[PDB]
C-alpha cells in the first residue's frame, strides 16, 4: 500500500505486456542505451585507430562501408584494456577516433544480457515456472562474454575483441585461427558438433513430430490450423513417431519419453556452447589447439608432412599479413 | 614509375654491399664484419668513395686488414633517405 | 565533460540502488505459490 | 484502462472498373511524366 | 632412407677431417637440444637474434667458422660474437658459467660434442631449418 | 557605385576592380537568378554551371 | 544519352506505387 | 614534478607536461665566447596546433585554423640532448642531437579532416643574433629541422603497397593494375623552421625556458596527397651544462 | 536504357486496354 | 546514396520488429 | 563510391515486389 510497495508491485507484475522485473530494471537502459550507441556508431561514427598505429579504419556507413563491411571498431591498442569513457576524453571526437563507441557498447551490452539472463529466471519465478531456461541461455551469453570480454582480457587490449560487424567478425575468427589454430581446439570441435547436432536434432524433432500430426484439417487448409492454442490433447502421436524412427534406427536409439527427448535437445547444443565458449575463454591465455606440425618423421629424420602441416601454412599466411604494421618484433606475443 | 629503392636495385647497389645504404644483415656475408666492423661502417657513412672506409676513426689493424682483403665486395652510392632513416640499416624489420 | 560524468554516476547509482531495493523487499515471497518462507 | 472495439471502422471498396480507371490513369501518367523525369 | 652413415658425417675440423655420430649420439644430440636449445633455436631459427641463426651459411660465416663439430663445442664452452670479437659466456648459455646457466652444469664432454653433431646433422634433415622466424 | 568611389579617391582600374568583394560579384551573375531555372532540372545549381570557383575579373 | 541516372527509378515507382494501392485495394473488396 | 616518483604521476597526465624553472629569476648563464654548452634534457610541449587552409581560390589568403588533438596526451619531445656552441661574434648556436625528438600527432580540422603531421625537432640547427655572452631573455634561437616521411618506407598500405616492400601495382583489379599513380610511394624528406625563444632563465641551476613556434609540413600518405602547412606553438624546458 | 522505361509503360496501357475490355465487370440488368 | 538504401532496409526491418510485438496477433484460449 | 548504378533499382524492387504480394495478400484474407 506504500508507494515503494506500489513500485515493486509494478516492476514484479506479470500482466505486463513486456516483463520488467528488477533484472529488466538494469537490462533495459543498459541495452537501450547500446543500441543507441551502436546504431548512431555503426551509421555515422569516423575511422578508428583500432591497432593504435595511427591508422584508422572506417567502419560506418557514411564513410564508404556497407552492411556486411561496417562494424563499430574495436578500440585503440593504445589503450589497452584501460576504462575509457567519454568522460576521459578531451573532445568527442578524440574519443570517437580511439574508438569508445565500442567499449560503450560492449559494456552496456555485457550488462544488459547478464540482466536479460537473470530477468528469464525472474518471470519463470513470477509464472511458478520451473527456473532452467536462464541455464540455456547461459550458453550464447558465455560465449558473447567470450569474445567481447574474456578474448581481449586474456590478450590485454579490447582492440582484441570481436568487432561489432559482419566483416569485422571474419577478420576476428581468421586472425583467431591464425594465432590459436581454433579448428584444431577439441573444445570448437565440441561446438561444432554442438551446432550441427543442434540443428540435426532440430530437424529431426521438427520432422518427426510434423509427420506424424494427428489428422485434424481438410486438404484444402494450412495443417497448423489442426492445432488450437490452450488445447488439452497432443497434436502428434509420439507412438507413430517413435515406431518410425525405431524402425530407422534400432528401437533403443529412439525415445519414447517426450521429457527426456526435449531435454537431450535443450542439452546438447548448450552442452556444445559452454565448451566452445570455454575454448574460446582459454585460448584467450594462449592454450592453443593441438600442434602436430613436423609430427611425423621418416627413417633418417626427414618430415613428412600431415594435413595439420598444410593447415599450418595456411595459417602462417594469414600471420604473416594480419595487422601488417602492428608489428616492430619478431614474435607476436598478444 | 619506379620508386627509388626500386630505381637504387637497378643500379649497382643491387649487386654487390653499398657502404651508404645496405642494412647491417647484408654484412654478415664478409667474415669477420657483423657486428662490430659492420656497426663501425654504418655509424660513419656516408661514404664519398669506397677506399675512404679505411679512414674510420679509431679503427685497429685488424679491422684495416678485414676492410682491405674485402674491397671489391663493397660500394658505393648517393644515400637514400628511404634506407637510411629511423635506423633502418640497423633493423629494417627483418628477423 | 565532468557533468556528464556526475550524470551518469548519479543515473547509475540510481539503478543499482533500485535493483538492490527492488530484490531486498521480500522478493521471495512475489510468486503464485507458497509465500510464507 | 481497456481496448474496446471502435465502432466507426468502414470497409472500403473499389470496383473493378475503378481499377481500370485507375490503372490506365497510372500508366498514361506514367507514359506523360517519364521523358521529363528522365530529362 | 633411414639415418646413413653419409648422413651422420659431418666435419670435425677446418682442416678436412670429418667423424661419424653414431645413432645413440645423435639422438642423444637431439635431445638435448630439445631440452635445453629449442626454446630459442626451435627449427635453426634464433628468436632472440635471428641475424645469427643456426642455418648452415650462418655457421659458417662467423669468425672462425663455426660449421665443423670442434667449433661448435668450443662455442658451447666460450662463447663470442659473430666476429670473435666481444665476450658472450654472461649472454649465451654455456658449460664454463654453470652459477648463470645451472641447465647447462650436468652436460659433459660428450654431451656438447652430441648436441654440435647434431646442430649440424639437422640442417640436412629441413630445408626450413635456420630460416626466417615465420617461414 | 565602389568601382566609382575608388576612382574617385585616385585609384587605377585594376585597383578599384580589386576593391570589388567575389561575394558580391558572385550576386551579380544571372546564373544565380531564381528565374533561370527549368521544372525538371533538378537538384543543385551547381549541377549545372558547375561550382564557382573564382571570379575571372 | 544522358538522360537523369533518377529518371528509371522515378518512372518505376511513380507508377508502381500507386498501381499497388489500387490493386491493394480491388483485392481485398468483399471482405 | 622534481620530487614526483613514477607511482604519482601515472595515468595523470603529467608525464607530457614540460617541467618549469621554479625559482622565478631573470637570470643569466654566463658564455665565454669560443665554448661549447651541452643541453642535457631538452623538452618542447606543443600547446596549441594550426593548419593552413588551401582556399580553392588562387589570391585569396590561406590563413591559420586552429584543430583539436585527436590522439591524447602523446604531444611532447622530451629527454633531449643538444649544444650550444658559441661563434666568434657572439653567435648561440642550438644544435638538438637525439631524444625522444619527433611524436606523431593528428589534428581535425573544422570540416571533418584529420591532419596528422610528423611533430618534430630532428637535426635542429638554430642561431641567434650575433653579439650574445649570456642566455638570457633576449635569446631566440631560430632556424630548420628535418621532417622526415610520417611513414616509413616499411609501411603498407590497405593494398599492401609499400615502398621498399609490398606490392607495386594495384592487385585487386589484375587488367587495370598499372592505372593508379598510388602505386608509387615516395618519402620525401622535408624541412621545418623553429624558433626558440628563451623567456626564463635559472643561472644557479642552468636551466632555460622559454616559447616556440614550428613551422613543417604534414603527412602526404608516401606522397599520396600534396602536404599541408602545419604551425605548432608551445613551451619548452632545457639544462644548460657549464 | 530509358527505350525500355518508354516501352514499359505504353505496354501497361495497352495491356490495360485489354483487360478492361476482355474482363470487364459485365453490365447487368437488375 | 547507397547509404540510403541501407539505412532503408535496416529501418524496415526494425519497423517490422516493432509491428509484429505491439500489432501482434492476440493469441486466445479457445 | 563506384557502385552498381542497378544496385538501387534492383534492392528497391527486391523488397518491394515480395513485399506488395504479402500485403495484398494479408489485406484480402477473409473475402
Ligand atoms: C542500469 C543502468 C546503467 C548501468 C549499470 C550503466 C553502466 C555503465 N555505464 Mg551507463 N548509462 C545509462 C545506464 C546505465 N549505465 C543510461 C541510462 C545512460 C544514458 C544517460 C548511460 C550513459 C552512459 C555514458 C555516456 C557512459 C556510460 C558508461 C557506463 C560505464 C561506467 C559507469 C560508471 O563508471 O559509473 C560508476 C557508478 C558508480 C560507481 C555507482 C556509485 C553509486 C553507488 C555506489 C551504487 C548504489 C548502490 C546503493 C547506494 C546501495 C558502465 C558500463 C561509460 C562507458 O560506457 O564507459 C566505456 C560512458 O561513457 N553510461
Ligand atoms: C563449418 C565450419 C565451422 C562451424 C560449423 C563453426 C562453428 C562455430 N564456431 Mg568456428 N570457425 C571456423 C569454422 C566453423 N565454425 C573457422 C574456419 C574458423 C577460423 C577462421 C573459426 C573460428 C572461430 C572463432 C574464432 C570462434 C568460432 C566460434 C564458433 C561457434 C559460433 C556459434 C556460437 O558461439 O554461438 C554462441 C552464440 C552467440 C555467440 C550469440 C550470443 C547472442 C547474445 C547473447 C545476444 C545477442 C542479441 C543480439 C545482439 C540482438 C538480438 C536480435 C533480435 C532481438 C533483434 C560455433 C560452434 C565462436 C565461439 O566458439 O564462440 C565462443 C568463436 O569465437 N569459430
Ligand atoms: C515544398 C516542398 C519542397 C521544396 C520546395 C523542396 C525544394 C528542394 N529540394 Mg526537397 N524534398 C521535399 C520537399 C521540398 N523540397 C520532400 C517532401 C522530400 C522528400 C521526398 C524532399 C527530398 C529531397 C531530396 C532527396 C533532394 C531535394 C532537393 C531539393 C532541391 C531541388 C528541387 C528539385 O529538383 O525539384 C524537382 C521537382 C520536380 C521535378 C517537381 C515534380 C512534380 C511532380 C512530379 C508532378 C506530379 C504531379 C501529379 C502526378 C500530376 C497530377 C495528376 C492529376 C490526375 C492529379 C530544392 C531546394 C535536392 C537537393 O538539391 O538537395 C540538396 C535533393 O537531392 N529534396
Ligand atoms: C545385398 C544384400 C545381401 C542386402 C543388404 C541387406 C542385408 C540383408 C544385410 C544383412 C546385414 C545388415 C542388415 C547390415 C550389414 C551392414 C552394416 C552393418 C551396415 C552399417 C550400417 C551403417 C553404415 C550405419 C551407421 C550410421 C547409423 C545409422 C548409426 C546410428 C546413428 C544414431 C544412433 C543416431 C541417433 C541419434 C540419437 C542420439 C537419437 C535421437 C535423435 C533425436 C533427437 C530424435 C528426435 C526424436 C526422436 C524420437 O524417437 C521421437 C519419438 C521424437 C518425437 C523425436 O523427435
Ligand atoms: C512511396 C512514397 C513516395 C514514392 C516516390 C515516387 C515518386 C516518383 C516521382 C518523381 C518525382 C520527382 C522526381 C523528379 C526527377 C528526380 O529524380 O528528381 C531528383 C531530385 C534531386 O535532384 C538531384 O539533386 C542532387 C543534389 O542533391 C543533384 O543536384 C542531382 O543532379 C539531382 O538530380 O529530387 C528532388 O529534388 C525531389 C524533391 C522534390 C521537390 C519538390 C518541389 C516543389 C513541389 C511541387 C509539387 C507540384 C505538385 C503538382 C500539382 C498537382
Ligand atoms: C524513455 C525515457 C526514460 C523514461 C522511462 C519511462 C518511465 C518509466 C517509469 C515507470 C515506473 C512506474 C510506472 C507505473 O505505471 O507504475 C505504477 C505504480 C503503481 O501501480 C501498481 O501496478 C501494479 C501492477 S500493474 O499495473 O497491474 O501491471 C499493481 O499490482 C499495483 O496494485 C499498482 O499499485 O506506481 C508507482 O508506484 C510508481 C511511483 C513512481 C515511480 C516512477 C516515477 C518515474
Ligand atoms: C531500436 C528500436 C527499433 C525497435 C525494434 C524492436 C521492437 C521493440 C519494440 C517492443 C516494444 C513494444 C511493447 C508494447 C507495449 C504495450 O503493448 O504495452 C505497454 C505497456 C503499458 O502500456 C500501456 O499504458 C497504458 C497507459 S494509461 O493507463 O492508459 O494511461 C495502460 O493502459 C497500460 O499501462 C498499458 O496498456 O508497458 C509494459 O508492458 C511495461 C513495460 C514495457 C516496456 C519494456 C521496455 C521495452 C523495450 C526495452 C527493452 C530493451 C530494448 C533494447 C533495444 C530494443
Ligand atoms: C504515399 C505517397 C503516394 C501514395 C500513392 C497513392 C496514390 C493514389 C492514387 C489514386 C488513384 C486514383 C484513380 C482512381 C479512379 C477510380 O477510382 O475510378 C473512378 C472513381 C469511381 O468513383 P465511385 O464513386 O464510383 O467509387 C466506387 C469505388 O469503387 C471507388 O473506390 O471515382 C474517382 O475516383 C473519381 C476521380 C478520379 C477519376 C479518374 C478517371 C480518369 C481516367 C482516365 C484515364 C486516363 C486516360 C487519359 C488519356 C489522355
Ligand atoms: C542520452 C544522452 C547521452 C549523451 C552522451 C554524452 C553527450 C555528450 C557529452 C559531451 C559534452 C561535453 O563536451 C566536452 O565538454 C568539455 C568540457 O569539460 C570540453 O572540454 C570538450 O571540448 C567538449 O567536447
Ligand atoms: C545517486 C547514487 C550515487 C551518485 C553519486 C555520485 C556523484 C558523482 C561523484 C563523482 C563524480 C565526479 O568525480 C570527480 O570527477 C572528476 C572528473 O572531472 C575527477 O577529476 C579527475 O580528473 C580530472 C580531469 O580528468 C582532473 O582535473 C582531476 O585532477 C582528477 O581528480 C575527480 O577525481 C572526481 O572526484
Ligand atoms: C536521433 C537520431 C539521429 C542520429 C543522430 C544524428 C547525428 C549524427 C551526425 C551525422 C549526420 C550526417 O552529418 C555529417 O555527415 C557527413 C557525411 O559523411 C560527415 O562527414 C564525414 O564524412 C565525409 C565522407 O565520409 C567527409 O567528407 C567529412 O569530412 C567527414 O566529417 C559528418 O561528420 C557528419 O557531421
Ligand atoms: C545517424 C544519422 C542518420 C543518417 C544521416 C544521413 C541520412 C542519409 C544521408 C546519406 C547520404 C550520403 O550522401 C553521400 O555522402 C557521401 C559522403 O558521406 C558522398 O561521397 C556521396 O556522394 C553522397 O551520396
Ligand atoms: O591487435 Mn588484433 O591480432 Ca592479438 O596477436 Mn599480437 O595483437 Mn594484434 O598481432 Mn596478432
Ligand atoms: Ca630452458
Ligand atoms: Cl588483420
Ligand atoms: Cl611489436
Amino acid at each position: 500500500a506504500s508507494l515503494w510497495e506500489q513500485f515493486c508491485q509494478w516492476v514484479t507484475s506479470t500482466n505486463n505486456r513486456i516483463y520488467v522485473g528488477w533484472f529488466g530494471t538494469l537490462m533495459i537502459p543498459t541495452l537501450l542505451t547500446a543500441t543507441t550507441c551502436f546504431i548512431i556508431a555503426f551509421i555515422a561514427a569516423p575511422p578508428v585507430d583500432i591497432d593504435g598505429i595511427r591508422e584508422p579504419v572506417a567502419g560506418s556507413l557514411l564513410y564508404g562501408n556497407n552492411i556486411i563491411s561496417g562494424a563499430v571498431v574495436p578500440s585503440s591498442n593504445a589503450i589497452g584494456l584501460h576504462f575509457y569513457p567519454i568522460w576521459e576524453a578531451a573532445s568527442l571526437d578524440e574519443w570517437l577516433y580511439n574508438g569508445g563507441p565500442y567499449q560503450l557498447v560492449v559494456f552496456h551490452f555485457l550488462i544488459g544480457i547478464f540482466c536479460y539472463m537473470g530477468r528469464q529466471w525472474e518471470l519463470s519465478y513470477r509464472l511458478g515456472m520451473r527456473p532452467w531456461i536462464c541455464v540455456a541461455y547461459s550458453a550464447p551469453v558465455s560465449a558473447a562474454t567470450a569474445v567481447f570480454l574474456i578474448y581481449p582480457i586474456g590478450q590485454g587490449s579490447f582492440s582484441d575483441g570481436m568487432p561489432l560487424g559482419i566483416s569485422g567478425t571474419f577478420n576476428f575468427m581468421i586472425n583467431f585461427q591464425a594465432e590459436h589454430n581454433i579448428l584444431m581446439h577439441p573444445f570448437h570441435m565440441l561446438g561444432v558438433a554442438g551446432v550441427f547436432g543442434g540443428s540435426l536434432f532440430s530437424a529431426m524433432h521438427g520432422s518427426l513430430v510434423t509427420s506424424s500430426l494427428v489428422r485434424e484439417t481438410t486438404e484444402v487448409e494450412s495443417q497448423n490450423y489442426g492445432y488450437k492454442f490452450g488445447q488439452e490433447e497432443e497434436t502428434y502421436n509420439i507412438v507413430a513417431a517413435h515406431g518410425y524412427f525405431g524402425r530407422l534406427i534400432f528401437q533403443y536409439a529412439s525415445f519414447n519419453n517426450s521429457r527426456s527427448l526435449h531435454f537431450f535437445l535443450g542439452a546438447w547444443p548448450v552442452i556444445g556452447i559452454w565448451f566452445t565458449a570455454m575454448g574460446v575463454s582459454t585460448m584467450a591465455f594462449n592454450l592453443n589447439g593441438f600442434n602436430f606440425n613436423q609430427s611425423i618423421l621418416d627413417s633418417q629424420g626427414r618430415v613428412i608432412g600431415t594435413w595439420a602441416d598444410v593447415l599450418n601454412r595456411a595459417n602462417i599466411g594469414f600471420e604473416v599479413m594480419h595487422e601488417r604494421n602492428a608489428h616492430n618484433f619478431p614474435l607476436d606475443l598478444a | 614509375e619506379l620508386n627509388a629503392v626500386d630505381a637504387k636495385l637497378t643500379t649497382d647497389f643491387g649487386q654487390k654491399i653499398d657502404l651508404n645504404n645496405s642494412d647491417i644483415r647484408d654484412f654478415r656475408g664478409l667474415r669477420g664484419f657483423y657486428p662490430n666492423l659492420a656497426s663501425e661502417i654504418i655509424k660513419n657513412a656516408p661514404y664519398d668513395t669506397v677506399e675512404e672506409v679505411l679512414d674510420i676513426p679509431g679503427l685497429s689493424e685488424t679491422q684495416k686488414s678485414r676492410l682491405e682483403a674485402n674491397l671489391g665486395s663493397f660500394t658505393v652510392t648517393e644515400p637514400s633517405i628511404e634506407l637510411t632513416s629511423g635506423d633502418d640499416r640497423i633493423n629494417p624489420g627483418v628477423y | 565533460m565532468l557533468t556528464l560524468k556526475i550524470a551518469v554516476y548519479i543515473v547509475v547509482g540510481l539503478f543499482i540502488s533500485l535493483f538492490i531495493f527492488g530484490f531486498l523487499s521480500s522478493d521471495p515471497t512475489r510468486n503464485p505459490g507458497r509465500k510464507d518462507f | 484502462m481497456d481496448r474496446n472495439s471502435n465502432p466507426n471502422r468502414q470497409p472500403v471498396e473499389l470496383n473493378r472498373t475503378s481499377l481500370y480507371l485507375g490503372l490506365l490513369l497510372v500508366a498514361v501518367l506514367g507514359i506523360l511524366f517519364s521523358s521529363y523525369f528522365f530529362n | 632412407v633411414e639415418l646413413t652413415e653419409s648422413t651422420r658425417t659431418i666435419p670435425l675440423d677446418e682442416a678436412g677431417g670429418t667423424t661419424t655420430l653414431t645413432a645413440r649420439q645423435f639422438t642423444n644430440g637431439q635431445k638435448i637440444f630439445v631440452d635445453t636449445c629449442t626454446q630459442c633455436h626451435l627449427q635453426g631459427k634464433t628468436k632472440t637474434n635471428n641475424n645469427v641463426s643456426l642455418g648452415l651459411a650462418d655457421l659458417a660465416g662467423a669468425e672462425p667458422r663455426r660449421d665443423n663439430v670442434l667449433a661448435l663445442v668450443e662455442f658451447l664452452k666460450n662463447p663470442k660474437s659473430y666476429d670473435g670479437e666481444d665476450d658472450y659466456s654472461e649472454l649465451h648459455p654455456n658449460i664454463s658459467r654453470p652459477d648463470i646457466y645451472p641447465e647447462m652444469r650436468n652436460y659433459t664432454e660428450d654431451d656438447i660434442f652430441d648436441v654440435a653433431g647434431y646442430t649440424l646433422i639437422a640442417p640436412k634433415l629441413d630445408e626450413r631449418w635456420g630460416g626466417t622466424i615465420y617461414f | 557605385r565602389r568601382v566609382d568611389s575608388q576612382l574617385a579617391e585616385g585609384a587605377s582600374l585594376s585597383e578599384a576592380w580589386s576593391t570589388i568583394p567575389e561575394k558580391l560579384a558572385f550576386y551579380d551573375y544571372v546564373g544565380n537568378s531564381p528565374a533561370k531555372g527549368g521544372l525538371f532540372r533538378t537538384g543543385a545549381m551547381n549541377s549545372g554551371d558547375g561550382i564557382a570557383q573564382e571570379w575571372i575579373g | 544519352m544522358q538522360v537523369n541516372n533518377l529518371g528509371f527509378i522515378a518512372s518505376i515507382l511513380f507508377v508502381l506505387v500507386p498501381t499497388v494501392f489500387l490493386l491493394i485495394l480491388f483485392i481485398q473488396t468483399g471482405k | 614534478k622534481s620530487q614526483l616518483t613514477y607511482d604519482d604521476i601515472v595515468n595523470t597526465g603529467l608525464a607530457n607536461v614540460c617541467p618549469e624553472i621554479s625559482s622565478f629569476t631573470r637570470g643569466t648563464i654566463e658564455v665565454e665566447p669560443n665554448t661549447k654548452y651541452f643541453v642535457s634534457d631538452f623538452c618542447m610541449e606543443p600547446q596549441e596546433y594550426f593548419v593552413k587552409e588551401e582556399p580553392v581560390n588562387k589570391r585569396q589568403k590561406a590563413e591559420y585554423v586552429k584543430g583539436k588533438v585527436l590522439t591524447r596526451q602523446t604531444t611532447s619531445l622530451e629527454q633531449i640532448r643538444g649544444s650550444i656552441a658559441v661563434g666568434a661574434d657572439g653567435t648561440l648556436t642550438f644544435k638538438e642531437k637525439d631524444g625522444i625528438d619527433f611524436q606523431p600527432i593528428t589534428v581535425l580540422l573544422p570540416g571533418g579532416e584529420e591532419v596528422p603531421f610528423f611533430f618534430t625537432v630532428k637535426n635542429f640547427t638554430g642561431t641567434t643574433e650575433p653579439g650574445f655572452t649570456s642566455i638570457n631573455s633576449s635569446t631566440d634561437f631560430v632556424g630548420d629541422f628535418n621532417v622526415p616521411s610520417y611513414r616509413g618506407a616499411g609501411f603498407l598500405d590497405p593494398k599492401a603497397r609499400g615502398l621498399y616492400t609490398g606490392y607495386d601495382n594495384a592487385v585487386a583489379l589484375p587488367s587495370a593494375a598499372d592505372k593508379f599513380r598510388t602505386n608509387k610511394k615516395e618519402t620525401p624528406l622535408g624541412k621545418g623552421t623553429l624558433s626558440l625563444q628563451v623567456t626564463q632563465v635559472d643561472g644557479s641551476t642552468g636551466e632555460i625556458a622559454g616559447i616556440f613556434e614550428s613551422e613543417q609540413p604534414s603527412d602526404t600518405d608516401l606522397g599520396a596527397k600534396e602536404p599541408l602547412d602545419v604551425k605548432v606553438r608551445g613551451i619548452f624546458y632545457g639544462r644548460v651544462d657549464t | 536504357m530509358e527505350s525500355v522505361a518508354y516501352i514499359l509503360v505504353l505496354t501497361m496501357a495497352l495491356a490495360v486496354l485489354f483487360f478492361a475490355i476482355a474482363f470487364r465487370e459485365p453490365p447487368r440488368i437488375e
